[PDB]
RNA sequence: AUGGUGAACUAUGCCUGAAUAGGGUGAAGCCAGAGGAAACUCUGGUGGAGGCUCGUAGCGGUUCUGACGUGCAAAUCGAUC
RNA sequence: UUCAAAUGAGAACUUUGAAGACUGAAGUGGGGAAAGGUUCCACGUCAACAGCAGUUGGACGUGGGUUAGUCGAUCCUAAGAGAUGGGGAAGCUCCGUUUCAAAGGCCUGAUUUUAUGCAGGCCACCAUCGAAAGGGAAUCCGGUUAAGAUUCCGGAACCUGGAUAUGGAUUCUUCACGGUAACGUAACUGAAUGUGGAGACGUCGGCGCGAGCCCUGGGAGGAGUUAUCUUUUCUUCUUAACAGCUUAUCACCCCGGAAUUGGUUUAUCCGGAGAUGGGGUCUUAUGGCUGGAAGAGGCCAGCACCUUUGCUGGCUCCGGUGCGCUUGUGACGGCCCGUGAAAAUCCACAGGAAGGAAUAGUUUUCAUGCCAGGUCGUACUGAUAACCGCAGCAGGUCUCCAAGGUGAACAGCCUCUAGUUGAUAGAAUAAUGUAGAUAAGGGAAGUCGGCAAAAUAGAUCCGUAACUUCGGGAUAAGGAUUGGCUCUAAGGGUCGGGUACGAUCAACUUAGAACUGGUACGGACAAGGGGAAUCUGACUGUCUAAUUAAAACAUAGCAUUGCGAUGGUCAGAAAGUGAUGUUGACGCAAU
């Protein structure tokens, strides 16, 4: 039976006008406006929600101790670790092959 | 008083029935229950060794 | 009489393209030092849907050799090109699907797409969901190259003019019955306001060369001259033959 | 309305001061000729047109 | 138990459009929705996503391809023509 | 808005430069199941948060109330 | 004829928002099973397709050639749709 | 609609009490957008106005009333609009908006004549307007007014800017440790430059969970009925933002190595690119207990007195249920020649210029502490009287919240809460009407025409033709059954079992069998007439607002034409101008 009104002058049902019915100490039902939801930040490499990092609407990340926005590794709060794994491996190996590419055709010139 | 009598299988004859059998209780709702329960039984008997996996896995796919 | 429909479309009011959702303009790299003395590598970071386009676009990022920073271009995906793939752009560049090469360097028989008309106009020929061009020969002195377009028309452009190895994606798009009004509805929704089409024969005289009469009939010949003036040209403009095409087609 | 511009609040407020009847002491001056207020206005008879 | 003698997935369209047309669609619809083998990782997980775009369930590679099917007959001859022509240039 | 439990940390709060006033509260409640007991919350008011220390033992409370700085403004009940 | 003012109605495009009770049908995909020498064929399920269907709100406006026709109304009202 | 009282010269019409009804949560309830502009409230009060009346009012007179760091605006960008260097135009002005342009400003260094000249290095982004429904820093609960409140009062918060000082952390291995790892955390330096994320995104479907509502047991209260009956009927039992701890599907790590393949969803996906198994890691949607916070609020009883109005006591507890309803949300699945904004803005990381300790440095992304937050809007109506239709007009006019029964249901019909009871009145009931109904026998003989009306109808079961594009035609057609009451059977959850069964809890469904009645039972409400043909349009879709809804237009499908950009087609007075064009023949244009 207890009904309810918007608490702002906007009367329409939009993403920035979400309601939530609530029981106060007064014993009355009341609307409460609800901020849009946070979405998890993502790996800029693989694309997953990148784990260990906290989630809040963007400007709220400036009200937060630096540890909530990072993990303690190379490329911490920015790529998904199995991504880091990958780009370490590929780094090493390609830097190595660079050696195998040079001295090999250093032989080509000498044996031609 | 009525609702109670309902509980005793009263007032439920073809005469007092205006929506279809499907609408009163969705076929699918009935199914999903049943299957969730066969499924949940298998997991028990197998979680106890009362039945082995190779037999379970057949029942599952048969269920 | 009233201004007839085809005239109104030029002042472009409720006609203009529906622009808004579109990945950007597809284009070849600018024709810099690298691409015309050697070649340069990049990765297709993404192939994606352009709206109102048949064929998938291809986001392909490169290094900028005159400033430490990435510069991403927008390609129309040839067939079979894939994310993570390496793409080569240049005169001295190997000849596999997806690379962009000057038409001077591809043996005849080569199949290419999004080709430049003049060199460095960043693509302009066969860009459409399916099409391509065939290099049908070269002339080294005054370095031209001869190609066949999708129209069957053969054309000769300069050899420095680039074009990309392979054929465009989205093949066979037009093979599927549109089936209902809505599909074309949603087709043109993201193109421009050209559908549906009233027949000029269903209008009154005020509206159209064809309008009026107590039966629906064009009433005079519908093959209309070239010299015909604005508001006259409706029907088979400049039509050199007319009627059902009997017999084979294919440019001899 | 219900959420207005100060420009409009004004005209609204100005129009509220003009909405009184004749000050009867004027009725008494020498040569006075103004019987009543002939420029009065009602919210539900003539609209302000902003 | 078999539900339709012939119309298959085309059975949504009821009685409409004309049989012939449904056939032309059905052929192509079966092509587009179908699940495809991945050149790269080797699982049958390539599924379409808007005309021209073909992407792997796992391993997340995306190939550009035919509008309703992965490999255009044309394009694939082209793949081979370029093979041929390429070969000439080294050897 | 903050709860406290260290009865040493509590004491030092009440000697903070900004901590002007505090209030002591007394609820009758009940124990485990059988009977009741007298609870006591020690609320201290900082410039930006009300710290409150619940002491569930009647005895500990009587000794605590004397530990209070005599320059502190206590609101009893 | 000359020079001006209108898209607060309405027509159409764009941009950004919002809205639609309950039913009927049971399309691909999937599971189990039956027959058959073979090729292959059948049954039960599951699933939730459609400018599909019954029908409110919505939107429309078919008939009564109904009311009204110095009207409630310079286009409304009722039933039907 | 009615009886009474009170008020007044005057009462069918005002106030109040009583009665009868109504709207029935898709509202005649509670609020807003646009629009109105004071109508809001109080006092006074009837000449006109409110198509009878008037002591009443949205009228008249006279006053009072709209309080903000956190709600909006303000900022951002959308389609678009529009200056400027320009180029056209006799000219009003037209074009163009980064374009044929010498387009401008940040960081600290150089000063210790001094206030800010030059010294680096950048960065080439080159107007601005455009949203009170898009994006977006931050507030709640209680109380209070004649009339304001997320704005005041009270208590408790948070954000942004600015100042900074103490505590802690860090360093003799200078710019922390721990974990094999996913990763942990009270902190734990970081310029240019680059890069990544969040802002930031379609629709439908089921399934999972949250909240509020609905239902319901026990107890403590107050009220209702009591000829009779009922351990009864009704009702109160509440917990905000913010904060601490804890809480997750998903995802990932470690161990290990899989055919007899296993795991697994309602929905068939997964695994040697490492499954099932075991053990851990993260997101904190959401929830739990504690803080806030019982002092508030809610319900009572027990004393006081013209008053302001107190004063004193208590109680405010424990549970149950789920295809429930509404909404929120997740993991998935379907669909597309449709794949479903932008910018401001915030963070991260790569980088390592630089600055910085042992006789004492570095540290303000840890805690605590100080100062500040302007401007404009804030009343009320939102409609069968506050808006638009000459008006207090049966018309029009964008949206949120949403109880119980019956039923499939947000249907109809009855009710709780809240709100109305407004619409001139009295007496009669002729003709003719408008609107609602029935009618013996016949059954379209009426009429241009079955126009109108009647008939049918739900649900369960049985039964179903030509023809067909094989999808349909189909609820074809045609049938039977249906209430009350009393029983039977089937269908589920939770626990301990050495490495067969026992124990309880909570559900409407479905089939069956008795008995029962003036043979009635979808008992009101609700709810399809069918059939065989011809003509015509394939279908869904569209139009003559206000005499034509159709066979007319559209449509997919078919076919024809033009065009490779120095172009087709089309705009302009012109043009260093424009549409198609973010385009390229699987395209655009024209039939
Ligand atoms: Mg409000
Ligand atoms: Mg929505
Ligand atoms: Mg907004
Ligand atoms: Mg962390
Ligand atoms: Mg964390
Ligand atoms: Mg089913
Ligand atoms: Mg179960
Ligand atoms: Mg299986
Ligand atoms: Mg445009
Ligand atoms: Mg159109
Ligand atoms: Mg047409
Ligand atoms: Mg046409
Ligand atoms: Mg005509
Ligand atoms: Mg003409
Ligand atoms: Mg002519
Ligand atoms: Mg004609
Ligand atoms: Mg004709
Ligand atoms: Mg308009
Ligand atoms: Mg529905
Ligand atoms: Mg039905
Ligand atoms: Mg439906
Ligand atoms: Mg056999
Ligand atoms: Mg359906
Ligand atoms: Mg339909
Ligand atoms: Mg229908
Ligand atoms: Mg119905
Ligand atoms: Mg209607
Ligand atoms: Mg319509
Ligand atoms: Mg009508
Ligand atoms: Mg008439
Ligand atoms: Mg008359
Ligand atoms: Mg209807
Ligand atoms: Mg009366
Ligand atoms: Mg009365
Ligand atoms: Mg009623
Ligand atoms: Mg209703
Ligand atoms: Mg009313
Ligand atoms: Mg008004
Ligand atoms: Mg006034
Ligand atoms: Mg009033
Ligand atoms: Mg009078
Ligand atoms: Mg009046
Ligand atoms: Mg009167
Ligand atoms: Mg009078
Ligand atoms: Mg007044
Ligand atoms: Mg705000
Ligand atoms: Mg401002
Ligand atoms: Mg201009
Ligand atoms: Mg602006
Ligand atoms: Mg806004
Ligand atoms: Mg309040
Ligand atoms: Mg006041
Ligand atoms: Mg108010
Ligand atoms: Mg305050
Ligand atoms: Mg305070
Ligand atoms: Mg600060
Ligand atoms: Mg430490
Ligand atoms: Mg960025
Ligand atoms: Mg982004
Ligand atoms: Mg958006
Ligand atoms: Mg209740
Ligand atoms: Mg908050
Ligand atoms: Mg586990
Ligand atoms: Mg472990
Ligand atoms: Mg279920
Ligand atoms: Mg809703
Ligand atoms: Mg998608
Ligand atoms: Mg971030
Ligand atoms: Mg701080
Ligand atoms: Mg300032
Ligand atoms: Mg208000
Ligand atoms: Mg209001
Ligand atoms: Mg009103
Ligand atoms: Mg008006
Ligand atoms: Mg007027
Ligand atoms: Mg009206
Ligand atoms: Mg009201
Ligand atoms: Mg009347
Ligand atoms: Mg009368
Ligand atoms: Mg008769
Ligand atoms: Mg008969
Ligand atoms: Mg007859
Ligand atoms: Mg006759
Ligand atoms: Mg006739
Ligand atoms: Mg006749
Ligand atoms: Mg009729
Ligand atoms: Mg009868
Ligand atoms: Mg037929
Ligand atoms: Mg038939
Ligand atoms: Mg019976
Ligand atoms: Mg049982
Ligand atoms: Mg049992
Ligand atoms: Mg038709
Ligand atoms: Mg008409
Ligand atoms: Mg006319
Ligand atoms: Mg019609
Ligand atoms: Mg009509
Ligand atoms: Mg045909
Ligand atoms: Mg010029
Ligand atoms: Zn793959």
């Amino acid at each position: 039976a207890q009904r309810v009104t918007f608490r702002r002058r906007n009367p329409y049902n939009t993403r920035s006008n979400k309601i939530k019915v609530v029981k106060t100490p007064g014993g009355i039902l009341r609307a409460q406006h609800v901020k849009k939801l946070a979405t998890r930040p993502k790996c800029g490499d693989c694309g997953s929600a990148l784990q260990g990092i906290s989630t809040l609407r963007p400007r709220q990340y400036a009200t937060v101790s630096k540890t909530h926005k990072t993990v303690s590794r190379a490329y911490g709060g920015s790529r998904c670790a199995n991504c880091v794994k990958e780009r370490i491996i590929r780094a090493f190996l390609i830097e190595e092959q660079k050696i195998v590419k040079k001295v090999v055709k250093e032989q080509t010139e000498a044996a031609k | 008083a009525h609702a109670q009598s309902k509980r005793e299988g009263r007032h439920s004859g073809y005469g007092k029935r205006k929506g279809t059998r499907e609408a009163r209780l969705p076929s699918q709702v009935v199914w999903i229950r049943r299957l969730r329960v066969l499924r949940r039984l298998l997991a028990k008997y197998r979680d106890a060794g009362k039945i082995d996996k190779h037999l379970y896995h057949v029942l599952y796919k048969e269920s | 009489g009233r201004v007839i429909r085809n005239q109104r479309k030029g002042a472009g009011s409720i006609f203009t393209s529906h622009t808004r959702l579109r990945q950007g303009a597809a284009k070849l790299r600018t024709l810099d030092y690298a691409e015309r003395h050697g070649y340069i590598r990049g990765i297709v970071k993404q192939i994606v849907h352009d709206s109102g386009r048949g064929a998938p676009l291809a986001k392909v990022v490169f290094r900028d050799p005159y400033k430490y920073r990435l510069r991403e271009e927008i390609f129309i995906a040839n067939e079979g090109v894939h994310t993570g793939q390496f793409i080569y752009a240049g005169k001295k560049a190997s000849l596999n699907v997806g690379n962009v090469l000057p038409l001077g360097s591809v043996p005849e028989g080569t199949i290419v797409s999004n080709v430049e008309e003049k060199p460095g106009d960043r693509g302009a020929l066969a860009r459409a969901s399916g099409n391509y061009v065939i290099i049908i020969g070269h002339n080294p002195d005054e370095n031209k190259t001869r190609v066949r377009l999708p129209s069957g028309a053969k054309k000769v452009i300069s050899s420095d003019a680039r074009g990309v190895i392979g054929v465009i994606a989205g093949g066979g798009r037009v093979d599927k019955p549109l089936l209902k009004a809505g599909r074309a509805f949603h087709k043109y929704r993201l193109k421009r306001n050209s559908w549906p089409k009233t027949r000029g024969v269903a209008m009154n005289p005020v509206d159209h060369p064809h309008g009026g009469g107590n039966h629906q009939h064009i009433g005079k010949a519908s093959t209309i001259s070239r010299g015909a003036v604005s508001g006259q040209k409706a029907g088979l403009i400049a039509a050199r033959r007319t009627g059902l095409l009997r017999g084979s087609q294919k440019t001899q | 309305a219900a959420q207005k511009s100060f420009r409009i609040k004004q005209k609204m407020a100005k129009a509220k001061k003009q909405n009184r009847p004749l000050p009867q002491w004027i009725r008494l001056r020498t040569n006075n000729t103004i019987r009543y207020n002939a420029k009065r206005r009602n919210w539900r008879r003539t609209k302000m047109n902003i | 138990a078999k539900r339709t003698k012939k119309v298959g997935i085309t059975g949504k369209y009821g009685v409409r459009y004309g049989s012939s047309l449904r056939r032309q669609v059905k052929k192509l619809e079966i092509q587009q929705h179908a699940r495809y083998d991945c050149s790269f990782c080797g699982k049958k997980t390539v599924k379409r996503g808007a005309a021209g775009i073909w992407t792997c369930s796992c391993c997340k590679k995306t190939v550009a391809g035919g509008a309703y099917t992965v490999s255009t007959a044309a394009a694939a001859t082209v793949r081979s023509t370029i093979r041929r022509l390429r070969e000439m240039v080294e050897a | 808005a903050r709860e406290i439990t260290d009865i040493k940390q509590f004491l030092e709060l009440t000697r903070r430069a900004d901590v002007k006033t505090a209030t002591v509260k007394i609820n009758k409640k009940l124990n485990k199941a059988g009977k009741p007991f007298r609870q006591t919350k020690f609320k201290v008011r900082g410039s930006s948060s009300l710290y409150t220390l619940v002491i569930n033992d009647a005895g500990k409370a009587k000794k605590l109330i004397q530990s209070l700085p005599p320059t502190l403004k206590v609101n009893r009940l």
